RNA sequence: CGAUGAUUUUUGCCCUGCACAUUUUAGAUGGAUACGAAUAAGACUUUAGUCGCUGGACCAUAGCAGGCUGGCAACGGUGCGCUUAGCGGAAAGGCUUUGUGCGCUUGCCGGCGGAUAGCAAUGUCAACAUGCGCGGGGAUAAAUCCUUUGCAUACGACUUAG
RNA sequence: CAUCGGUUUGGAGCGGCAGGAUAAUGGCGGAGGAAUGUGGCACGGCUUCUGCUGUGUGUUAUAGCCUCUGACGAUACUGCCA
């Protein structure tokens, strides 16, 4: 197996925001093959998980996670609102977050 | 309006073979072959048999209906011009400075070289351009030849020798000197 | 409100800024443009200013009033004994310009060309060039592979060469080194001259004739900061003004609050690169010719 | 998008006048609220009612007889402009009466910049006989046998990029 | 819509404006951007009109000082970076990065040469002009406004492309014989099976 | 000779066959402008469409009266026998076995790739002696 | 931004193979999958057939994050290490190629192993950088202050010489 | 995770009922008509009539279309479904 992925590829693009105000607690995401709110409808409840490095280990790993949620699609391109237990950073933007298969209903 | 569409037809003469392909013309005909490219223009074109050529436009407007039969008439003056040649006849024009016309070569290239053209000391050069042929008329005198297959080198050349000859300073309608075109005709008569 | 007259501005907005040059030996900006047919042959040569003369001569100016008769004239002596070449450099188009590719140098480098690359030679071990002089070593195959990478690649060939400057009366002993371009043939014969000529002399005779025009790079004299009014030629102001008088009066409108860069201002004076044409050569000397 | 409405009133009875006469107007409205609006519009135009001493008898839909049979239909207008009031005759090809009149619309909105607000529908007529068509942009479509390509399509994509050369044929 | 670790554009027959407005988003939102071939990049409007544009442009200079004023760029590349730049907020450490992930070239450069270049059908001039209209190549604007390495990039282009035909020659050579050799494997036991499946 | 290239674009004329919504047959019947018609089939139902909704197939109904009826274009579809020309195509073809591909499950697919990996065997020993 | 010379008798420096540990990452998690040109035209296979109407393609993809062993059919495929030859200067720093050795092969079939992480918790698997241990190859400088100069100069800086 | 309750955004959602010109169409049957006139026929230009073609003629023939209509059967749109 030269491939190992369960999660499908998706962007932490933006925040929910008006042209001068932005709000962090909740996220635009971009997942990937996804171009309708049709195809993104499958999609809406999925937990999602930013992985990202830090430097002090927490239990021998240097490896943290912030967990969130699909709550509803966005526009007309496929996009989703999330939100996370933890708002995701700011720095994040254009950073790659994962789309968990579950809770599955397949 | 944008004219469902507008169709000319081409009449092409018995030892003439047009050839297009992609909007490149290619006409070929007893006197030899001119091409020319016409991807600047939207037209389709539809071989009806050896003779004819039909060229259309579809759903053009007025600008684009009108880009229509100028195709056309190049195309005729091309097969005209590999069928029968252009000629041009230029005549001299001067009251008092007689104009001395040679046909010279320098550096490889063909030149026609006016002289004392209203008295002044500067020697005029205008280049020949390719496939155009100068000639100094034996039977009149004050007349050039100009003659070749393409209509738009030869009437070009002949602009060129017209307009190297432009009065300057004075009032043109009593210096009426220079080099004119007398006569626009072929090189086989009809 | 205007200026109550019209007067043209002061100085020349196309040698700014009047700053000193980065080097004190003059650069080639721009060489001659390169034509093939020619024959293969130097387009430069470095000399040192002796000094001034006068001559007389007969002038040959059909329509003037000094025709067929004697014109006492200024003349200029530039020391030029033989340069010596050691060394080339290939020189590539690119979308982004010219790019060096590759620099061949000779095997043997005399000590005064040595001493350019050292700020002090005599407390150095003057180790410069010795792994590359071993690279000739018995079959010389690094030279003649660099050498070919040049004929296949490179557009513009330069041969680098310096001045013999311990024949000159001058104390120092540091020769001064440049490029020189190539001009006349192809690539390869530009190849070819440039590496047969390696650690040989080439004079004056070989780049100029005589009545040639020729151009003059050079760095002009310095004269330090200097005041407007030398600086620039700019007016005088009043005998009676408070302060001082060799200023410029007005050195900007109210706006733009700001200074223009084209306001005459105290600076360095002198010391610049200039380039001046046409400069006729009444005279190519030899050295050995005892008249 | 359009309907096309059949609105009857008439003037609210009087023990003078009890039954007064009942006049009917075809509208090309969006609803049956704009439907009996335009109507009180055009019969102040036209006669001595209001409103307010009227009453609305019957609003009915006219549906096309033959909605899927190709048809030219001549629209008789009165439009205002910037400067003055304007007659004018145009032609359709439509299926629908009353798609003819929302290309109309459209149209008079594009070339004279004529809101609905300035657009009076005189008549609408479908034109039976060929000879009936006076106008040429409609009647080169009347043709025999008429044939014609469509150059240079351009196909939408779903996608951002595309890894073949594009092409138009077609 | 897959996520490429380099999307790598050919600017031929592309519209400036829509090209730099679909790069930007596409860097802003963290995906990484070569565009080759600026050169071959295409303006909406007759040459003359973007020869005077780009005067207006050159007219605009910081009067006190002309050496802080805007900086006019005359290479394709810059040209196309200049308009993409309008469109980021490139004053800001987001807009920075964003604009790191981008790269622009005239020509075809290593190690480019022999990657996959695609399109962008929405932002294609061939797709999306009237079929009357006039264009501009922006090659020859830039030449004309003081761009000097026209004919050295078209020297090196057709150096190129005499390879990159050879790579297709060979290309299609091997292609032809792996068909010969899918033919000879068709009509068997996998084969029968991925035709029942659809392939 | 003459040699003229023509171009071989498909023609909106009374007969032609169409692809709408990349999924049903329709002919058209009568030509209303240059951007409409008026469409007609077997299974679908009769009415005026625009231009740019449906794809022209260089399928052409031959012999198609302009403004034929429903009963006239299901007779005329039949006799032609539109709905076999069309599934004969390469087009036709494709879009079957994309919806064939689209209908796999997981374990089918796991088979897809077994039966890949033997037939990429079989192809490359034909190929090294070929 | 390029080319080129020389790079500390210091326990200092360069290159390289292994091995380990760290800091950093604008954000690996099968593959950046290479004609050109036209578009009122194009591809392919020999002016005629086929093709497009999107990449929902192609390649790759099975095995404790992929274990331990055994067997057939083929003489192919692939990774790594030497090795042969050629091409590429636009920023080539890559693309091929000869012979050879060590592996794997899922093209096919056997025998054995995984549990208890308890019903999920990224459940940790990559490349960049730096340091340090060994091993091996390799080389053994300059600049500044100071004095001097006057092609220079307010002081810095600059041209020289020592 | 399951189930519940409150609020809420949806689905290519599924089914029943009602209204209208008791939709208009379409389909079937019958009657009439015309032309952007099908077959046929008569002159021609290119075809050994190889969708040959142009024009004339005329009214279903070796295509059809338009109008009216007779008995059914649907659908669109819109409301309602405790
Ligand atoms: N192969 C059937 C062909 O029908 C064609 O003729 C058709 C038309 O002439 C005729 O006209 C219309 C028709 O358009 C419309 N859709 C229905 C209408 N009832 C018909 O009307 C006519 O035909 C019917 C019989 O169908 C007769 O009962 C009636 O009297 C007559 N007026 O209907 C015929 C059948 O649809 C050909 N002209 C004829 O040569 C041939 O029989
Ligand atoms: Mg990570
Ligand atoms: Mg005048
Ligand atoms: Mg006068
Ligand atoms: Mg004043
Ligand atoms: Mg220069
Ligand atoms: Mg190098
Ligand atoms: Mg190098
Ligand atoms: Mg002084
Ligand atoms: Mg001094
Ligand atoms: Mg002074
Ligand atoms: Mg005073
Ligand atoms: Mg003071
Ligand atoms: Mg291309
Ligand atoms: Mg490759
Ligand atoms: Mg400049
Ligand atoms: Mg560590
Ligand atoms: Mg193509
Ligand atoms: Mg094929
Ligand atoms: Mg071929
Ligand atoms: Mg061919
Ligand atoms: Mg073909
Ligand atoms: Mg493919
Ligand atoms: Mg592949
Ligand atoms: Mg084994
Ligand atoms: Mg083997
Ligand atoms: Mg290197
Ligand atoms: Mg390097
Ligand atoms: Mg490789
Ligand atoms: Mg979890
Ligand atoms: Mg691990
Ligand atoms: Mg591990
Ligand atoms: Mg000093
Ligand atoms: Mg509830
Ligand atoms: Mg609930
Ligand atoms: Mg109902
Ligand atoms: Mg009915
Ligand atoms: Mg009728
Ligand atoms: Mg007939
Ligand atoms: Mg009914
Ligand atoms: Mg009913
Ligand atoms: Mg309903
Ligand atoms: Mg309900």
């Amino acid at each position: 197996a030269e491939s190992h992925r369960l999660y499908v590829k998706g962007k932490h693009i933006s925040y929910q925001r008006s042209k001068s105000v932005t709000n962090p607690n909740v996220s635009l995401i971009q997942i990937e093959g996804v171009a309708s709110p049709k195809d993104a409808k499958f999609y809406l409840g999925k937990r999602i998980a930013y992985v990202y490095r830090a430097p002090k280990e927490i239990r021998g790993s240097k490896i943290r996670v912030i967990w969130g949620k699909v709550t509803r699609t966005h526009g007309n391109n496929g996009l989703v609102r999330a939100n996370f237990k933890k708002n995701l950073p700011p720095k994040t933007f254009g950073a790659s977050v994962r789309i968990m298969l579950y809770p599955s209903n397949i | 309006m944008k004219y469902i569409q507008t169709d000319q037809i081409l009449d092409i003469p018995e030892g003439v073979t047009v050839d297009i392909k992609a909007r490149v013309v290619k006409v070929t005909g007893p006197r030899g072959e001119l091409t020319k490219d016409l991807k600047h223009i939207d037209v389709t074109f539809n071989k009806i048999n050896n003779r004819a050529i039909k060229i259309t436009v579809h759903n053009g407007d007025r600008k684009h209906v009108a880009a229509l039969r100028t195709v056309k008439s190049l195309i005729a003056n091309l097969i005209t011009g590999v069928t029968k040649g252009y000629k041009y006849k230029m005549r001299f024009v001067y009251a008092h400075f007689p104009i001395n016309v040679n046909i010279i070569k320098k550096d490889g290239q063909d030149y026609v070289e006016i002289r004392n053209f209203l008295g002044e000391k500067r020697v005029r050069e205008v280049k020949i351009h390719e496939g155009v042929t100068m000639e100094i008329s034996s039977t009149q005198k004050d007349e050039l030849i100009v003659s070749g297959n393409s209509l738009e080198a030869v009437s070009q050349n002949a602009a060129d020798i017209q307009q190297i000859c432009r009065v300057r300073n004075k009032d043109i309608r009593k210096f009426l000197d220079g080099i004119y075109v007398s006569e626009r005709g072929t090189i086989v008569e009809e | 409100s205007h200026r109550k007259y019209e007067a043209p501005r002061h100085g020349s907005l196309g040698f700014l800024p009047r700053k000193r040059a980065a080097k004190q030996r003059g650069r080639v900006k721009s060489f001659p443009k390169d034509v093939k047919s020619k024959p293969v042959a130097l387009t430069a040569f470095l000399g040192y200013k002796a000094g001034m003369t006068t001559i007389v001569r007969d002038l040959d100016r059909p329509g003037s009033k000094m025709h067929k008769r004697e014109v006492v004239e200024a003349a200029t002596v530039v020391d030029t004994p033989p340069m010596v070449v050691v060394g080339v450099v290939g020189y590539v188009e690119t979308p982004r310009g010219l790019r060096s590719l590759t620099t061949v140098w000779a095997e043997h480098l005399s000590e005064e060309v040595r001493r350019r690359f050292y700020k002090n030679w005599y407390k150095s071990k003057k180790k410069a060039f010795t792994k590359y002089s071993g690279k000739y070593a018995t079959d010389a195959k690094q030279v003649e592979t660099e050498l070919a990478r040049i004929k296949k690649y490179a557009s513009v060939v330069r041969v680098l060469a310096h001045t013999q400057i311990k024949k000159t009366p001058l104390s120092q002993k540091k020769a001064h080194l440049a490029e020189i371009q190539i001009n006349g043939g192809s690539v390869s014969d530009k190849v070819d001259w440039a590496k047969e000529h390696f650690e040989k002399e080439v004079s004056v005779d070989s780049v100029f004739e005589q009545d040639e025009m020729i151009d003059v790079i050079a760095v002009t004299k310095g004269h330090g900061f200097e005041g407007v009014t030398h600086r620039w030629g700019t007016k005088k102001l009043p005998r009676k003004t408070h302060r001082g008088l060799r200023k410029v009066a007005c050195i900007g409108a109210w706006h733009p609050a700001n200074v223009n860069w084209t306001v005459a201002r105290a600076g360095q004076n002198g010391y610049h690169h200039r380039t001046s044409i046409n400069h006729k050569v009444y005279r190519v000397g030899k050295g050995t010719d005892e008249a | 998008r359009l309907n096309e409405y059949q609105v009857i009133g008439r003037n609210l009875p009087t023990e003078s006048v009890p039954e007064p006469k009942l006049f009917r107007m075809r509208i090309f409205a969006p609803n049956t609220v704009v439907a009996k609006s335009r109507y009180w519009y055009f019969l102040q135009k036209l006669h001595k009612v209001k409103k307010a001493s009227g009453e609305i008898v019957s609003v009915n839909i006219i549906s096309e007889a033959k909605p899927t049979k190709v048809k030219t239909f001549g629209i008789w207008l009165r439009y205002e402009s910037r400067s003055g009031i304007h007659n004018m005759y145009k032609e359709y090809r439509d299926v629908t009466r009353v798609g003819a009149v929302e290309t109309m619309y459209q149209d008079l909105a594009a070339r004279h910049r004529a809101r609905f607000r300035s657009i009076h529908i005189l008549k609408v007529v479908e034109l039976e006989k060929t000879d009936d068509v006076k106008r040429q942009y409609v009647k080169q479509f009347l043709t025999k046998d008429l044939k014609f390509p469509l150059p240079h399509r351009v196909q939408k994509s779903k996608k951002l990029f595309q890894a073949t050369a594009p092409t138009t044929f077609y | 819509s897959s996520f490429e670790k380099v999307v790598v554009i050919d600017g031929k027959g592309h519209l400036l404006g829509r090209l730099a407005s679909i790069v930007s988003k596409q860097i802003l939102n963290g995906q990484k951007v070569v565009v080759v071939r600026c050169e071959e990049l295409n303006i909406s409007g007759e040459f003359f009109r973007n020869k005077l544009k780009y005067h207006d442009y050159l007219r605009k200079a910081t009067r006190y000082n002309k050496k802080k004023g805007p900086f006019h760029f005359r290479a394709p590349s810059r040209i196309l970076y200049k308009a993409i730049r309008g469109m980021i907020p490139h004053k800001t450490a987001r807009g920075k990065a964003a604009l790191e992930r981008l790269k622009v070239f005239e020509g075809v450069p290593p190690p480019y040469d022999k990657k996959k270049r695609v399109v962008v059908p929405q932002a294609l001039r061939v797709l999306r002009l009237k079929p009357g209209r006039k264009y501009t190549t922006v090659g020859k604007l830039s030449s004309a406004v003081g761009w000097k390495y026209e004919s050295v990039v078209e020297k090196l282009e057709e150096k190129r492309k005499v390879q990159s035909a050879e790579y297709y020659a060979k290309k299609k050579a091997l292609t032809k014989k792996l068909n010969a050799a899918k033919a000879s494997t068709a009509e068997s036991e996998a084969a029968q099976k991925l035709a029942a499946f659809g392939y | 000779s003459s040699t003229v290239k023509a171009a071989n674009w498909r023609f909106v004329e009374v007969g032609r066959v169409v692809l709408v919504d990349n999924k049903e047959l329709a002919t058209i019947v009568e030509i209303i402008d240059q951007k409409r018609v008026l469409i007609d089939g077997p299974k679908i139902q009769r009415q005026a469409i625009a231009l740019a909704k449906i794809v022209l197939t260089p399928i052409v109904l031959p012999n198609l009266p302009r403004g034929s009826r429903t009963a006239t274009v299901t007779k005329k579809w039949a006799a032609a026998d539109i709905d076999a020309k069309w599934a004969a195509s390469g087009w036709a073809k494709k879009l079957a076995n994309k919806e064939r591909r689209s209908q796999l499950s997981d374990f089918e697919r796991f088979q897809v790739m077994v039966l890949k990996k033997q037939r990429r065997f079989a192809t490359k020993k034909a190929l090294v002696k070929a």
